């Protein structure tokens, strides 16, 4: 018996056209547009946080060339 | 002076580095924009272990003279493990003072912290009563107590 590792071929990062008064939920409706993932589906993650719908990027200091961490329900 | 500036300037590049190219697994940054030395992660309980998809709030904190002596970790999301003392408080062997060194970052911990969740530190730990159902039960209650600690983090996650 031995171990072997198994990754996705595919690109897994999603870019985004965003201002910084989009909010969390703007961004999760652009993510749906490209991958179908529907909102609530979705947590964005960035700085240790758990981003808040109701929040802006600017209201997180996201700037430009950032990246979120997406985090999925498991089924 | 120099020893803040030191330890000021480590830690900034590292949260600009978490901030354009973070790391699978975690996200760090810090609690208050103002104060590079209180920072915040989130750990996804890595795959194949009894942790896999908990979704774990901790602290990280930072002293001055960093790094020559070591941050301390604390989860605020509570879980169920030997090396995480009843008030969160991890106690791992490269936190003391395999061991600390000047070279290790945010970045460096995780993956310790990670490893941890999959195989925990059998010298004094932090949580005896945690520690013994993993000797003895691991399969059983132990496994049973921390997917219930799985459960409550994926539901804070997606409140």
């Amino acid at each position: 018996k031995m171990q072997i590792f198994v990754k996705p071929i595919r690109v897994k990062t999603i870019t985004l056209e965003v201002e910084p008064s989009d909010t969390i939920e703007n961004v999760k409706a652009k993510i749906q547009d490209k991958e179908g993932i529907p909102p609530d589906q979705q947590r964005l993650i960035f700085s240790g946080k758990l981003l808040e719908d109701g929040r802006t990027l600017s209201d997180y200091n996201i700037q430009k060339e950032y990246t979120l961490h997406l985090l999925l329900r498991r089924h | 002076s120099m020893t803040e500036l030191q330890s000021a300037l480590l830690l900034r590049r590292q949260l600009a580095e978490l901030n354009k190219n973070p790391v699978e697994g975690f996200s760090a940054g810090l609690i208050d924009d103002n104060d590079l030395y209180r920072w915040e992660v989130l750990i996804i309980g890595p795959p194949d272990t009894l942790y896999e998809g908990g979704v774990f709030k901790a602290h990280l904190t930072f002293p001055k003279d960093y790094p020559l002596r070591p941050p301390k970790m604390k989860f605020i999301t509570e879980i169920w493990h030997p090396n995480v003392d009843k008030n969160g408080d991890v106690c791992i062997s490269i936190l003391h003072e395999e061991r600390w060194l000047p070279i290790h970052t945010v970045e460096t911990i995780m993956i310790s912290v990670i490893s941890m969740l999959a195989d925990p530190n059998g010298d004094s730990p932090a949580n005896v009563d945690a520690a013994k159902e993993w000797r003895e039960d691991r399969n059983g209650e132990f496994k049973r107590k921390v997917a219930r600690c799985v459960r409550k983090s994926q539901e804070t996650a997606f409140e």
